[PDB]
């Protein structure tokens, strides 16, 4: 008789601050702690009605009445000034260690066996295939989301910080490194080892994570945007504003740690699709379709529970999975 | 029946309906003796329909000299307003049976 | 004969206050009495399924639907400044005294057996030992909830405010000592002497508590949280809220003091898997599970009827305990 928990809660582990964004000329990346932040501006728009009109009724006289009645939009919009041509994203990032110890449960005897089934995970062997993949999704630049594709020059600099100084610092070239492959090297393999470490609790890290996009003179770009709802308010409200913070654009901490746990490729569609990132039900919003589905097996809440209760530990080669959203953490249970 | 009913379900919809704005009229109080029909749950217990005027509760105001009462006026807000314009689009579409009770019961209103 | 009294209530002993927050540098820490208070925001979070579905309706071809229409929550979110790399948490603490005293009583011989009582056990036994447990969860920064964990350089600074001057400081280690062991110092001893002689009534303490935490740079903070009746079902768009006070985010002054009294280690069921707050019925929402239960005689409601109606003293070690709660105090009697 040994059965899960109603409640159940795993705290998460890496956690990553907020990208406030700036911009300076490029070869001015190394005095780089004084550069101008992105600021957010307004812009007004009209188009043309580019809707695929339903065709019970798509007809050519509504198509010429719908033209003199415009489209009140007033937008924002994030450029570089026209004085510099790259953007400059820093953040911090935290790891915690500790994976395997929840915030809340029921049974206590159960979590007297689900962190010692994660210490049998960590003394078999360490973090040391998810490290590497952290670390590549960190010395690239996928948390440029939309900033990275198209740029020239895209650039990683990671820092480390255990005082009010930097013991050993990391530099990167973003585009070298692509997203398909995971090849540890002479140098990033010991920032993998450095997080592999951080996720057993052998010292204090904390990444200050710095990327160089060289995207273009006066060129825009893409902060991550807020929810604004035109509710048929007062005096036409935007349809599309974007986050900031004080006088500053930024991405939000929970995209770009949906950029860092961009790991599994172990999904069952295909390998060369790219890593998706790990979740219940894995799934990639804009794709749209959810893989890891529950007709397979191969759920978390599938390989979790039949790993724990029933104990039918899984392949090695995907137990990375369950720990690493289990780094990930969230609500669990009914 | 209404309370159970418009609930969740469960209705044969039939004869329901809400009295609200009814007084209690006595006569005699603690010592009924006046009337016939004055039992002791009758003590005095008529009751009275309501006949209120169009101002009969209070209303708040919507449009002083301030910025959001007067400074931005491109509102015309008000809560009768919006139980007018409720009352137009639970009937927006005009049916093939109803024009003739729909004929002048829209611009009317 | 000398039954219970049926309604009794005693007040606060070891009264907090609110710990508002703010952040700046680590070592402008000493001249720290203007930093800006880290603030409430407004973020827009859009998340997806990750929640355990039950299959009476979760079909394998259901769920590719579910994410392109998904749950657009509206949270509140305090972070630090991105130039700012501490976390300064100020409150108050002041210790009233006279524990044994009710302030409801229905008897007249009830309290004054149970007055002299706790008298008696106060000329043998002291506070002090319980103050030296008190004096430890103040000496570390418990109260510092998740702000604590994967924190890295934590100093207390604890002030014995008198007058508009203070009578002397303690700076602190919430990391040397720690979330194990209860054992004293050379400077903790006079703490806990002056926690001791606040409870006993032979002076007023007031104690204002500075807790600097190492979050780290831009990090996620973790004030206190309220509650979100009908403001996920008027506008659906926020279920998240903060607690606040002028701009500022703020703890709770009944968490600090769940924090202050994470006391007793005599629990039966174990004693390594850590302190427990001390409570009638002694119990943690987060394992679920109580402690102390009634189905053995180890109850609160057990041992202080049994040490006062049929006399007879429980254990050396567990009138600590007892003497705990009513420090606490609460609504004792047939409710």
């Amino acid at each position: 008789i040994l059965s899960t928990a109603s409640v159940l809660a795993f705290e998460r582990k890496l956690d990553p601050s907020d990208a406030l964004m700036s911009a300076g000329a490029w070869a001015q990346r190394d005095a780089s702690q004084e550069w101008p932040a992105v600021t957010v501006r307004e812009k007004s728009v009209r188009g043309t009605i580019s809707n695929r009109l339903k065709t019970k009724d798509r007809d050519p006289a509504k198509l010429d009445a719908s033209i003199q009645s415009p489209n009140l939009q007033t937008v924002d919009v994030a450029n570089l000034p026209s004085d510099a041509d790259t953007l400059k994203v820093r953040f911090t990032l935290r790891v915690l260690g500790g994976a395997g110890t929840p915030s809340a449960c029921n049974d206590a005897a159960y979590r007297d066996k689900l962190l010692q089934t994660v210490a049998t995970y960590v003394n078999d062997q360490g973090f040391a295939e998810l490290a590497r993949r952290y670390a590549h999704n960190l010395a690239n630049a996928r948390f440029l989301w939309r900033n990275r594709v198209g740029a020239e020059a895209v650039e990683v600099r990671i820092n480390h910080i255990r005082q009010g100084e930097v013991a050993r610092a990391w530099r990167f070239d973003a585009l070298a490194i692509g997203l398909r492959d995971f090849k540890a090297d002479a140098e990033l393999d010991a920032l993998a080892e450095l997080i592999a470490s951080g996720l057993s609790g052998s010292g204090h890290v904390l990444l200050e994570v710095v990327a160089f996009a060289r995207i273009g003179d006066g060129q825009e770009v893409f902060p991550s945007q807020e929810l604004i709802l035109d509710k048929g308010d007062k005096k036409g409200q935007k349809s599309k504003t974007l986050y900031s913070v004080r006088d500053a654009a930024a991405i939000h901490s929970q995209k770009i740690g949906n950029a860092l746990r961009t790991i599994d490729t172990w999904y069952p569609d295909e390998d060369g699709l790219g890593p998706i990132a790990v979740e219940p039900y894995g799934s990639v919003t804009s794709q749209g379709k959810a893989y890891r589905q529950p007709k397979q097996k191969l759920d978390f809440y599938t390989l979790l529970d039949n790993w724990v209760l029933r104990d039918e530990a899984p392949a090695v080669e995907q137990q990375h999975y369950v720990i690493a959203n289990l780094i990930r953490g969230g609500v669990f249970g009914e | 029946a209404a309370r159970e009913a418009r609930s969740r379900q469960e209705s044969w919809p039939h004869g329901f309906s809400e009295y609200p704005n009814l007084a209690i009229q006595k006569f005699g109080g603690t010592k009924p003796q006046n009337i016939s029909q004055l039992n002791n749950e009758r003590r005095g217990e008529n009751w009275l329909l309501p006949s209120l005027p169009p101002n009969w509760q209070r209303q708040n105001v919507n449009a002083p000299m301030r910025h959001s009462s007067v400074f931005e006026h491109d509102f015309g807000r008000t809560p009768e307003v919006s139980r007018l314009t409720r009352t137009l689009q639970r009937f927006l579409a005009k049916t093939v049976h109803n024009n003739l009770a729909i004929r002048q019961r829209r611009a009317q209103l």
